[PDB]
C-alpha cells in the first residue's frame, strides 16, 4: 500500500486490498484484518471518501486483539471520520485514545 | 432483607385493614390512631429544600467515594 | 476508479425493469468493493427480489446474498444464496461460494441433527434446494476421492443413506468399514 | 454585524441551552439568570460518577 | 517499534500550565499610562 | 471444497482451544496459588 | 484425519465447559 | 448495433438540448423524452464500471442528459427524481477524473445539491459531500460559497442573512430548495422566540419572524398556539424529584464492580 501511495494511485489497490480484507475477515487473523482495515481507511481518507469510510467503519468490526500501533491508526481515522460527520464526543475519545496508544519515542 | 421485612409489615397492616373494612374485625381505635399517626409521619421528599440537602450530602459522600 | 455505488443503487429503483436489471448487474460487478453502500440500501433490492413479477429473481437473490456475505450475517446471505436457485456456480471455486457452501452445510447439519432428535412426525420441513446443494457437494466429494471427508459429513448430517453409498462405492470396503466402526465407537454419543 | 443578528444569535443560544437568560426586546437587553448553585444539584454526582467508574 | 512513516513530519515549566498568560496585550504599565494620559 | 470447509472450521476450533488454554492456565495459576 | 479434527472439536468442548467452571467453583470453595 | 444506438442517443440528446436551451416553457414532453432517452442510454455502457477504456460519447450523452434531468427535477419540484439524477451526476463528476474535461455547470449543480441537503436538514451528509469539493472551490467559487455560508449562518443563528440569501440566490434555480428552508427557519425562529422573550409584542414580532402581513401573523400564532397579545404582548411565559432510582442503580453498580474482585 505504501508503494502504491508513492505511485499516487491507491484506487488501483482498492479492489485487491478490500477483497483480501474480506479474506482476512473470513479467516480469523486479527493482525491482518486490522492492518487491512487501517489501509483501506487511509485510502478512503486520502481520496476524501469520508462517507464510504463511514459505512466501512459502521459495518466492519475492528479486532480488539490488535497491536497498539494499528489501534492508534484506526482510532485516528475513526476520529477524523466522526469529526467530519459531526460526532464530536466520539471524535474526542477516539483521538485521545489514539494519541495515548501511539508510540511516545517516534511517530 | 429490610425492604422485604417492611413489605411484610405493610402487608400485615393491609390485610388487617381489609378485614376491618369488610367487617370481620371491629374498629380498634388505638390501632386506627397509630395508623394515622404513621401515615402522617410519612415524610415528603419533594420540598425543594430536602432535595437540596439530599443532593449536597450525596455529593459530600461521592467526593469521598 | 468507481468511488460510489449511489448512482447504481438509485438506478435500482426507476420503475423500468430494464434499468433495474442493468443496475443490478452492475451491483453484482461492484459489490466486492461497495457492499457497504448496498448494505445500507439492501431493503430496495430486497423488495425487488420478493417482487415475483420482476424476471430476475435468482440474480437479485445472488446479489443480495453476496451483500449479506460481505456483511457477515451468513444467515440471510445463505437464504438468498439458496433463493438464487441454480444461478450461483459451485464450480467457480471462489472464496464467496466456498464459504457459502460451508455455511449451507453447517446449517443443514444443525437442522438435521435437531430433526433426528425430534420425533418421527414433523421436523421443520427442509428446503429441497438446500438438500440439493448439499447433495451436489456430496457428489463432488465422491468424484474427488475424499471418502473419509464424505463419511465425516455424512455422520455429521445424519445422512445414513449417503454414508452407506460412499462406503459401498469406496475403493477399499474393509478399510472404510474399519474407519466407520472405529469413529462410531469413539465419538457417537446419541444412543 | 448589525445588532439584529446579535439578537437572533443570543436568542438561538438561549434556546439551545448555551445561556439561560431572557431577552427584554422593549428595552433591548439580555438579563441572565441567578446561576443556581451547582453543588446543590446532581452535576457533582455525575462528574464524580464518571471519575469513580 | 513502528516509525509511523505513513504520515509526514515537519522539521523540528514545572508550574501549573494555564491558558491565561497567552493574552495578547501591552504591558500593564503601558495600559495604565495610556489610561492616565487619556484621563 | 469440503476440504476447505473442514480446515476452516478446524482452524476456528484451534483458535478457540488456544485462547481457552491461555485462559485455563491463568485460572489454574490462580487456583494453585 | 479431518473428522479426527472433529475429535479435536470434542476436545475443545472438554477444555471449555468441563474445566473453566471447575476452576471457578474450585477457587470459590478455596476462598471459603 | 453499438453505433446505431449511439447515433440515436446523440440525436435524441441534441433534440432535447436545443429544446431546453432555447425554449423556456419546456414541460412533461421533456419528462417523457428523458424516460425514453435513459432507456436508450442503458446501452452505451452508461456509467462505466472501470476497465472499460471507452473514451466515448458517454461523456456528452450521459453527463449532459443527467444534468438536464436534474434541472428538470428542480423545475418539476420532484425530490426523488432530483436525488436520483444528482447521485448519478456525483458518480459521473467525481469518479471519472481524467479522461474527462470537467463541466462548468459542475460547481453550480454541486452547490444546488448542497442546498438540497440543507433544505432536507441532513447536515452530516451535507458536510460529507462538502468535503469532496476542493479547498479553493469551497473558499472562492460562489456556487460552493453560498451553500456553506448559508449553513454557517443557520448554525450561528444569523437568520437575517439567511433571509437575505433569498435575494442573493447566485443561481435562480436555488429558489425551490431555499423556500422550504425559509419555512423551516421560520419554525426554528419561532422556537427561539418561545424559549427566550419572557414577553414579546406584535408589531416588532412581525419583523422578528420576517412576516409581512398581520393575517399571516395571526394564522401562525394559531399554529402551535399563543395568547394573541391581550395587551398586544404575546405572553408565552410558561417557564426537585430526586432521580433516586437511577442513583440507586449507579450506587449498586459501584458496589457490584467493587465486590466482583
Amino acid at each position: 500500500a505504501r508503494v502504491y501511495e508513492f505511485l499516487d494511485k491507491l484506487d488501483v489497490v482498492r479492489s485487491f486490498l478490500h477483497a483480501r480484507l474480506r479474506t482476512a475477515t473470513l479467516r480469523h487473523d486479527a493482525d491482518g484484518q486490522a492492518t487491512l482495515l487501517n489501509l483501506l481507511l487511509r485510502n478512503y481518507l486520502h481520496y476524501s471518501l469520508y462517507d464510504q469510510a463511514e459505512k466501512l467503519v459502521s459495518k466492519s468490526v475492528f479486532p480488539e486483539q490488535a497491536n497498539n500501533n494499528e489501534w492508534a491508526r484506526y482510532l485516528y481515522y475513526t476520529g477524523r471520520i466522526k469529526a467530519i460527520q459531526l460526532e464530536y464526543s466520539e471524535a474526542r475519545r477516539t483521538m485521545t485514545n489514539a494519541l495515548r496508544k501511539a508510540p511516545q519515542h517516534t511517530a | 432483607h429490610g425492604l422485604k421485612g417492611l413489605n411484610s409489615k405493610l402487608l400485615d397492616i393491609r390485610s388487617y385493614l381489609e378485614k376491618v373494612a369488610t367487617g370481620k374485625l371491629p374498629i380498634n381505635h388505638q390501632i386506627i390512631y397509630q395508623l394515622q399517626d404513621v401515615f402522617n409521619l410519612l415524610p415528603d421528599v419533594s420540598l425543594q429544600e430536602f432535595v437540596k440537602a439530599f443532593y449536597l450530602k450525596t455529593n459530600d459522600q461521592m467526593v469521598v467515594v | 476508479m468507481i468511488t460510489s455505488a449511489a448512482g447504481i443503487i438509485s438506478l435500482l429503483d426507476e420503475d423500468e425493469p430494464q434499468l433495474k436489471e442493468f443496475a443490478l448487474h452492475k451491483l453484482n460487478a461492484v459489490v466486492n468493493d461497495f457492499w457497504a453502500e448496498i448494505s445500507e440500501s439492501v431493503d430496495k433490492i430486497e423488495v425487488l427480489y420478493e417482487d415475483e413479477g420482476f424476471r430476475s429473481r435468482q440474480f437479485a437473490a445472488l446479489v443480495a446474498s453476496k451483500v449479506f456475505y460481505h456483511l457477515g450475517a451468513f444467515e440471510e446471505s445463505l437464504n438468498y444464496a439458496l433463493g438464487a436457485g441454480d444461478l450461483f456456480n459451485v464450480n467457480d471455486n471462489s472464496e464467496y461460494v466456498e464459504t457459502i457452501i460451508a455455511k449451507c452445510i453447517d446449517h443443514y447439519t444443525k437442522q438435521c441433527v435437531e430433526n433426528a432428535d425430534l420425533p418421527e412426525g414433523e421436523k421443520k420441513p427442509i428446503d429441497q434446494r438446500l438438500e440439493g446443494i448439499v447433495n451436489k457437494m456430496f457428489q463432488r466429494c465422491l468424484d474427488d476421492h475424499k471418502y473419509k471427508q464424505a463419511i465425516g459429513i455424512a455422520l455429521e448430517t445424519r445422512r445414513l443413506d449417503v454414508f452407506e453409498k460412499t462406503i459401498l462405492e469406496s475403493n477399499d470396503v474393509p478399510g472404510m468399514l474399519a474407519y466407520s466402526l472405529k469413529l462410531c465407537m469413539s465419538l457417537m454419543q446419541n444412543k | 454585524d448589525s445588532p439584529e443578528d446579535a439578537e437572533f444569535i443570543v436568542a438561538k443560544a438561549i434556546r439551545d441551552g448555551v445561556i439561560e437568560a431572557s431577552i427584554n426586546h422593549e428595552k433591548g437587553y439580555v438579563q441572565s439568570k441567578e446561576m443556581i448553585d451547582i453543588y446543590s444539584t446532581r452535576e457533582p454526582q455525575l462528574a464524580f460518577h464518571q471519575r469513580i467508574s | 517499534d513502528d516509525e509511523f512513516e505513513e504520515f509526514p513530519a515537519e522539521d523540528w515549566h514545572v508550574w501549573e500550565d494555564n491558558w491565561d498568560d497567552d493574552n495578547v496585550e501591552d504591558d500593564f504599565s503601558n495600559q495604565l499610562r495610556a489610561e492616565l494620559e487619556k484621563h | 471444497g469440503l476440504r476447505q470447509y473442514y480446515l476452516s472450521k478446524i482452524e476456528e476450533l484451534q483458535l478457540i482451544v488456544n485462547d481457552k488454554s491461555q485462559n485455563l492456565r491463568r485460572l489454574q495459576a490462580q487456583r494453585n496459588e | 484425519d479431518l473428522y479426527s479434527r472433529y475429535k479435536k472439536l470434542q476436545q475443545e468442548l472438554e477444555f471449555l465447559e468441563v474445566q473453566e467452571e471447575y476452576i471457578k467453583d474450585e477457587q470459590k470453595n478455596l476462598k471459603k | 448495433t453499438s453505433g446505431a444506438v449511439l447515433q440515436a442517443a446523440t440525436g435524441m440528446y441534441e433534440q432535447l438540448k436545443g429544446e431546453w436551451n432555447r425554449k423556456s416553457p419546456n414541460l412533461s414532453k421533456c419528462g417523457e423524452e428523458l424516460g425514453r432517452l435513459k432507456l436508450v442510454l442503458l446501452e452505451l455502457n452508461f456509467l462505466p464500471t472501470t476497465g472499460t477504456k471507452l473514451t466515448k460519447q458517454q461523456l456528452i450523452l450521459a453527463r449532459d442528459i443527467l444534468e438536464i434531468g436534474a434541472q428538470w427535477s428542480i423545475l418539476r419540484k420532484d425530490i426523488p427524481s432530483f436525488e436520483r439524477y444528482m447521485a448519478q451526476l456525483k458518480c459521473y463528476y467525481f469518479d471519472y477524473k481524467e479522461q474527462l474535461p470537467e463541466s462548468a455547470y459542475m460547481h453550480q449543480l454541486l452547490g444546488l445539491n448542497l442546498l438540497f441537503l440543507l433544505s432536507q436538514n441532513r447536515v452530516a451528509e451535507f458536510h460529507t459531500e462538502l468535503e469532496r469539493l476542493p479547498a479553493k472551490d469551497i473558499q472562492t467559487n460562489v456556487y460552493i460559497k453560498h451553500p456553506v455560508s448559508l449553513e454557517q449562518y443557520l448554525m450561528e443563528g444569523s437568520y437575517n442573512k439567511v433571509f437575505l440569501a433569498k435575494g442573493n440566490i447566485p443561481a435562480e434555480s436555488y429558489t425551490f430548495f431555499i423556500d422550504i428552508l425559509l419555512d423551516t427557519i421560520r419554525d426554528e425562529i419561532a422556537g427561539c422566540i418561545e424559549k427566550a422573550y419572557e414577553k414579546i409584542l406584535f408589531t416588532e414580532a412581525t419583523r422578528i419572524l420576517f412576516f409581512n402581513t398581520p393575517k399571516k401573523m395571526t394564522d401562525y400564532a394559531k399554529k402551535r398556539g399563543w395568547v394573541l397579545g391581550p395587551n398586544n404582548y404575546y405572553s408565552f411565559a410558561s417557564q426537585t424529584t430526586i432521580p433516586s432510582t437511577e442513583l440507586a442503580k449507579q450506587v449498586i453498580e459501584y458496589a457490584r464492580q467493587l465486590e466482583m474482585i
